[PDB]
């Protein structure tokens, strides 16, 4: 009677052998783009705002320090544990991205180009995704596992080890993917979710940059700057490639952070959050669920630091105050300010995201903490409350696209590599800086009246195309990056690339302790805190194959 | 000969304890204490507490007292309370139950007819349950002692409303300062920085209409056939059908910061569970005077299919259950459903033999198959021999007297475990589009707006891995060898037994989560290793009577066992799962043993800190963790075996007393010398040991070590756990020894000479009580030590009843 235990089969399911069949293959491709909108969490955004509170840009926020207590530890650099659930989380999650990319490659690789004249184009897409994941995994941890054999069987995974490659050799493997993506992506994607060739380039460069500040030793301190790495950053940022895909700078900065201008000509590659789309409440950007202003009732995380509000001050010559900005807090009526502030930090006495029927105040309705973490709001990931694109599920989320690569990044990175080459192309790097700066200059759309109605005195001026010292050109480069990327989670990562993590962060820790009291007992341990630890649960479960990070053992 | 059996029962049910939480008053103390301890100014708190405080001459901080405004609120819409939040959502429970059964039996055929009713108003507010049942059994002898056909039948109807998931637990970390109702008498809730957590009582209201309805038919029909003498085969077929329907109403809410944005919705759920069985069984037996046999052979098929589906609709214009059906919706919708199933087949047989009621023996073999597995290993065979020896019946231990019975059993019996996921063996891919709720995000959805249109229609979907398959999975086998002694002494007044089991489980089935690089869906049902479990049980009782007709029977029990893991795949020992928290492989240790740091009290002195090994966030008032390294730093290698859930022994005792028509009977159970490990102490002993800030906390953290209170084991109050106090430490292990009066019951039996006056036979009233009193050790911080992960006990039952029996 064996004709009896075979009668039943799985319901609503593809079993495993069938997934390899090709009719399911564009399903797999799409499923791998999806997770980037559908696999993050309130506490573990794939924008990594959570783990940029370490930077001198932002405070945790919320009720008090007892709320999300493990992110307070990070913010101050004390109490961080190799077992903290939040870190083991971000690990597990970004490797969940990869499963989808490799499942897709395990079938893409087994197709027929004659039958599928888009095989190489969609292999570039999956490898490009897999890159994007390893890159953020490298930023957050340094000593990552490289999972890049799409045909690897489940039990081969037990013997994987994060030491298999060296530091340069891991960056190189993260390059090897974007390089393939560049050599096989179309110059335009009629579906903007897919990266264009220029998108795989910018990343390819960005990867070489972080590879250029070599930490070829045992600890996280710099061991030299590689010029062959930098020559590659100057290569794949050439405007002749970026023209070939239609990319450039927007007329007005604010356009990169408004739902009305998703996918403009500065959005080199972005996650496509969407609503009214069949999903329970939307493929919304649920990762910014904590950083919605307290006026909605929760939760006032991701609050911008005064140190950032001040770094927009300018002299009467329209330049940053490179050595005097933090002495006295930004005073609206006396100081010349950079316009980029009013798109990054919503300040008290001002409208919350241009909607002047929501003016920010110093009260229960705008600080969940009674002023502990301040009275400032991050504007970039949040929107107008009257938007038809903001819903409430568990937290408040929108459909605002999250950009991974802004063309400004391309320009500044290019300027960075040029300056660091000191081959007389410093002037060219300056000229690139002036493209980004002169843009922010005119960006007074939506805020032109501010001069009369609030007394704000805009004044930003580009630098003079003369000679500059390599230490001097870096100084300005760093600053443009500081003002151009406020609250975009790049900031902490930038200092670790530069290797001045300990020096800058501790100096922020003393200046800011008079203004925020959570920063009193804080302190950056050098050669340890440049990178999160490797999760104990993971090292534990590798039965000897994993190695901890320096200074965590 | 017709028999009637009537029963009736009222039962009251009450919580008698709970984890004491903060007063709205105490809460303000503790927050201030944590503020000043941490040396930051306690009048910049975000909750609006007003402290006046100062220094006590030694130079230490002291609280003078506390004023809150009348309203928690810049606009006076929410008022401060002292809500006893657990009391607001708790009730006394009352059970009503009746059962009537009629039974006609002829020497031709017989028939039974039951009718029962049970109704259970629960100990939570706005939750009830009731249940009708009717039994109809009968059989028919179609040829005198040759051929018979029979039937069995039972029908149930059930209706419940259920507490949402852990409201009690949500009811204890909502601050008592939050008011049930607000100013206008609406529903109340947090505001401002008060913790984001919804009025349990509101929730209980909004959920009072989510009621389901459930029906069940089960029973069998059989024909038993008996050719010639002493032999009879019989087949039976039986079935079991069940069905559950419910509407789940979502209504809107604005309760301070707790919004819903006005979402209304209903979900109509349906679930069907269908099981059927057919067997056939031949049974000969012989008995040539002094010599007895029982042989038995049979087979039995079972199949289960079940399925469930769901219709969900948004946006209603009338927020009631009369209007809120899906047809009446005006917004977006969703549909859900799936089913799973399995089947089992069983061939088997039994041996039974005896001499002159002296030397016995029985053998059993069975072969079992299951849908769950691949064809490779689908069956497996379980033999089982046991034998015995009634030894007083022997023709030489006859003089002995004083003892009346002494047997001597011994079993060796394999047995199979099959209960796992119906889809154990598949790499499962599912097309998760994203149609389903999820807390915080983590949809894990295969949909994505590939075109960048922000959507406005159906989106490209995909597939996603839910599991990894192993086509090598197989049964699990327990080899249990038994051995013991049945005995009975002085004129059958002293009785007992004495067993020694030795279970041994082989190829244990669990579902193993995946290594983290493996990624999504890495998770699979494996067979991992073996485990041993052997112990000794001892039962002994004495019964007698007295002059003044007092009959009594005290029966006691003492148990003890040990348990050891014998073998684990390296990957599975390395990751914990069976113990050792992924620091120390659990082979050669007890199932569930844990490993963590060991806590050496509190630093009471900067010197204690200083001539202690280096500790990260150690200061005066934090917990001092020892250096098992003995290497001067504490890092993570400094941890050994701290938990071991095996009891030292376990014991029980039953008491029966009978006197002057009365009927007393008690039941005591206990365990001596166990460990216990829990989390509750993160809620009772720290301000800052949880992920969300400002929830309500326990009551003994008021006793925190401070300058003004040394010699306290509870570490100091701080706003941010910097000694990682909530690592896995001996702090969290307590003694859970205990002793528990389970049931106790008194009963009066009307004497038979006057029960008949109103035509009966047995008329008896009774009173009982389950879960009456417990006895814990002084080293346990409380709330029922045999379930230490709960911050509340099992509620007490008290029952009045009567059993009529015409
Ligand atoms: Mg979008
Ligand atoms: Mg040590
Ligand atoms: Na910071």
């Amino acid at each position: 009677c064996d004709d009896f235990l075979d009668r039943q089969v799985p319901q609503g399911i593809v079993t495993g052998d069938q997934i390899a069949s090709p009719e399911y293959v564009d399903n797999l491709v799409i499923s791998a783009y999806a997770i980037w909108a559908t696999g993050d969490d309130i506490n573990s955004s794939f924008s990594l705002w959570n783990y940029d509170v370490r930077s001198d840009d932002c405070y945790k926020g919320g009720s008090g320090t007892e709320d999300g207590g493990v992110f307070n530890a990070l913010e101050i650099s004390k109490g961080i544990n190799t077992t903290d659930w939040n870190i083991n989380d971000i690990w597990k999650r970004l490797y969940q991205c990869i499963t989808r990319a490799n499942t897709a490659l395990q079938s893409l690789d087994q197709m027929d180009e004659k039958t599928y004249p888009l095989k190489n184009q969609r292999i570039a897409e999956m490898r490009f995704l897999r890159g994007h994941a390893h890159f953020m995994l490298k930023q957050l941890f340094k000593k990552i596992v490289i999972v890049n054999d799409e045909n690897m069987e489940p039990d081969a995974y037990n013997e994987l080890s994060n030491t298999t490659y060296t530091n340069d050799e891991q960056w190189q493997k993260i390059a090897d993917d974007f390089q393939f993506a560049y050599d096989n992506l179309p110059e335009v994607q009629i579906e903007k979710g897919r990266p264009a060739q220029a998108a795989a380039a910018a990343y390819l460069a960005k990867t070489y940059l972080y590879k250029a500040y070599r930490q070829d030793g045992a600890d996280n301190a710099l061991t030299g700057i590689n010029e062959e790495d930098l020559k590659q950053v100057v290569k794949y940022t050439d405007p002749l490639i970026m023209a070939k895909g239609g990319y450039g700078l927007e007329t007005d900065y604010s356009m990169n952070f408004l739902p009305q201008y998703e996918n403009g000509a500065e959005s080199v590659w972005a996650i496509q959050y969407s609503i009214n789309d069949g999903t329970y409440n939307g493929n919304l950007n649920w990762g910014m669920g904590l950083t919605t202003p307290q006026i909605l009732g929760c939760c006032d995380f991701h609050k911008p630091s005064q140190n950032l509000v001040n770094a927009f001050k300018t002299d009467s010559q329209g330049k940053p105050l490179f050595s005097t900005y933090d002495n006295e807090n930004y005073e609206v009526a006396t100081d010349n300010v950079d316009p980029r502030l009013f798109h990054t930090v919503g300040m008290p006495g001002f409208p919350y995201k241009y909607n002047e029927g929501y003016i920010i105040q110093k009260n229960d309705d705008w600080s969940r903490s009674k002023g502990l973490y301040g009275y400032y709001v991050s504007l970039k990931e949040n929107v107008d409350p009257d938007c038809d694109c903001l819903k409430k599920g568990s937290y408040w989320a929108s459909s605002l696209n999250h950009i991974v690569i802004r063309y400004a990044d391309v320009l500044l990175m290019r300027a960075e590599a040029l300056i660091q080459l000191n081959d007389g192309r410093i002037t060219d790097a300056i000229s690139l800086i002036n493209e980004v700066r002169s843009r922010a200059a005119g960006s007074t759309m939506l805020i032109f009246n501010y001069k009369e109605d609030y007394g704000v005195n805009f004044k930003v001026t580009p630098y003079d195309l003369k000679a500059y010292a390599q230490d001097e050109a870096m100084k300005m480069l760093k600053w443009e990056r500081r003002v151009e990327f406020g609250m975009e989670s790049s900031r902490f990562f930038d200092l670790v690339r530069w290797g001045e993590a300990k020096d800058v962060i501790n100096a922020y820790y003393v200046t800011e302790a008079s203004r925020c009291s959570i920063y009193k007992n804080a302190g950056f341990t050098e050669n340890k805190n440049e990178y999160l630890p490797v999760p104990f649960e993971q090292i534990s479960a590798s039965n000897g194959n994993y190695t901890q990070n320096f200074g965590w053992h | 000969q017709i028999k009637i059996n009537f029963d009736a029962s009222v039962s009251a049910s009450m919580y008698q304890s709970k984890m004491n939480v903060l007063n709205t008053e105490q809460y303000g103390r503790a927050m201030w204490q944590a503020y000043v301890n941490d040396g930051e100014n306690p009048n910049g708190n975000a909750l609006g507490y007003a402290y006046n405080w100062g220094y006590n001459a030694d130079g230490n901080p002291v609280l003078y007292g506390m004023t809150l405004s009348k309203y928690l609120d810049s606009k006076n819409t929410m008022p401060v309370a002292d809500t006893d939040w657990f009391d607001e959502i708790t009730r006394t429970g009352v059970i009503q139950q009746y059962n009537l059964s009629v039974s006609n039996g002829s020497e031709k055929g017989s028939s039974f007819f039951s009718l029962g009713y049970y109704k259970n108003l629960g100990v939570i507010k706005d939750t009830d349950f009731d249940r009708f049942s009717a039994r109809m059994n009968s059989d028919y002898k179609l040829i005198d002692d040759i051929l018979t056909i029979g039937q069995h039948f039972t029908l149930n109807r059930t209706s419940e409303v259920q507490a949402p998931g852990g409201i009690i637990e949500t009811a204890l970390d909502i601050p008592s300062a939050i008011p049930v109702y607000a100013s206008d008498g609406s529903w109340g809730g947090p505001v401002g920085g008060w913790p984001d957590r919804r009025n349990p009582r509101a929730v209980l209201e909004y959920n009072k209409d989510n009621r389901y309805t459930y029906w069940r038919m089960f029973g069998d029909a059989y024909v038993n056939l008996t050719p010639f003498k002493g032999f009879n085969l019989r087949s039976t077929f039986g079935l079991d059908y069940a069905n559950k329907q419910a509407r789940y109403f979502t209504y809107p809410y604005q309760e301070g910061t707790q919004t819903n944005n006005g979402k209304s919705a209903v979900e109509a759920k349906q679930e069907h569970w269908t099981k059927w069985m057919w067997n056939a069984i031949a049974t000969y037996q012989l008995e040539v005077g002094k010599h007895r046999g029982d042989v038995m052979i049979g087979m039995e098929l079972n199949r289960e299919d079940d399925s469930h589906f769901s219709g969900y609709k948004e946006d209603f214009s009338i927020l009631t259950p009369d209007y809120m059906w899906p047809d009446a919706g005006s917004g977006t919708a969703q549909a859900y459903g799936a089913g799973e199933g399995y089947s089992l087949v069983s061939f088997f047989g039994k041996m039974n033999y005896s001499y002159a009621d002296r030397y016995l023996l029985s053998l059993t073999l069975r072969r079992d198959g299951s849908s769950r597995f691949g064809k490779n290993h689908r069956y497996a065979t379980f033999p089982s021999v046991s034998l015995g020896w009634r030894i007083t019946q022997e023709n030489f231990m006859k003089e002995l007297t004083w003892l009346d019975d002494l047997k001597l059993r011994a079993s060796w019996g394999q047995t199979g475990n099959q209960e796992i996921s119906n889809l154990a063996r598949y790499t499962i891919y599912a097309p998760n589009y994203g149609t389903t709720d999820s807390f915080g995000g983590q949809s894990y959805g295969t949909a994505y707006d590939i075109t960048g249109s922000n959507g406005g229609g159906v989106l490209p979907s995909g597939f996603k891995r839910n599991q990894i398959g192993n086509d090598n999975i197989k049964w699990e086998t327990t080899t249990q060898t038994n051995v013991g002694i049945d005995f009975s002494l002085f004129k059958q007044s002293l009785y007992g037994s004495l067993e020694y089991y030795y279970k041994k489980a082989t190829d244990i089935l669990t579902e193993m989560a995946g290594v983290g690089v493996l990624g999504e869906g890495g998770s699979r049902w494996i067979n991992s290793g073996a485990m041993k479990n052997q112990g000794f049980e001892f039962n002994l009782g004495y019964r007698n009577k007295t002059a003044f007709g007092l009959t009594y029977d005290l029966n006691g029990n003492i148990s003890t066992y040990r348990n050891e893991i014998l073998e684990l795949p390296e990957t599975v020992a390395a990751n914990g799962k069976f113990g050792g928290n992924g620091v120390k492989s659990v082979v050669g240790h007890t199932y569930g043993a844990q490993v963590g740091y060991i806590a050496d009290g509190i630093f009471k002195s900067q010197d204690e800190v200083d001539n202690h090994a280096t500790q990260e966030g150690a200061a005066v008032g934090r917990i001092r963790y020892r250096d098992i390294d003995h290497n001067g730093v504490i890092d993570e290698r400094d941890q050994n075996w701290i938990y071991d859930p095996t009891p030292s022994f376990s014991y029980g005792l039953n008491i029966y007393l009978e006197y002057k028509n009365f009927d007393l009977t008690m039941f005591w159970q206990g365990v001596q010398g166990v460990d216990i490990i829990s989390d509750v102490k993160k809620k009772s002993d720290f301000w800052s040991a949880s992920n969300v800030g400002f929830l309500n906390k326990g009551t003994r953290l008021l006793n925190a070590w401070s300058p003004t209170n040394p010699n306290s084991d509870i570490p100091a109050l701080t706003r941010s756990d910097t000694n990682n106090e909530q690592r896995v430490s001996t702090y969290f292990v307590e003694n859970g020894s205990f002793l528990k009066l389970r049931n106790i019951q008194l009963g009066y039996t009307v004497p038979a000479v006057i029960s008949k006056k109103m035509r009966m036979d047995r008329l008896r009233f009774y009173c009982s009580a389950q879960n009456l009193l417990t006895i814990k050790s002084k080293n346990f911080t409380g709330e029922d030590p045999e379930n230490p992960n709960f911050s509340y006990p099992i509620p007490v039952n008290i029952t009045f009843g009567l059993n009529i029996g015409f």
